[PDB]
């Protein structure tokens, strides 16, 4: 999800725009 | 800003930033 993703790996614009609707 | 570690209240503000009037949602246990 997406704390594995931005929080405990470095996150990225990529990742966070998977989280918008 | 997103290039980074963000966790908490840093990440929703970098959802906040990013995805604009899209929206977006937050689910850290999953």
């Amino acid at each position: 999800g997406i704390v594995e993703q931005c929080c405990t790996s470095i996150c990225s614009l990529y990742q966070l725009e998977n989280y918008c609707n | 800003f997103v290039n980074q570690h963000l966790c908490g209240s840093h990440l929703v503000e970098a959802l906040y930033l990013v995805c604009x009037e899209r929206x977006f949602f937050y689910t850290p246990k999953t």
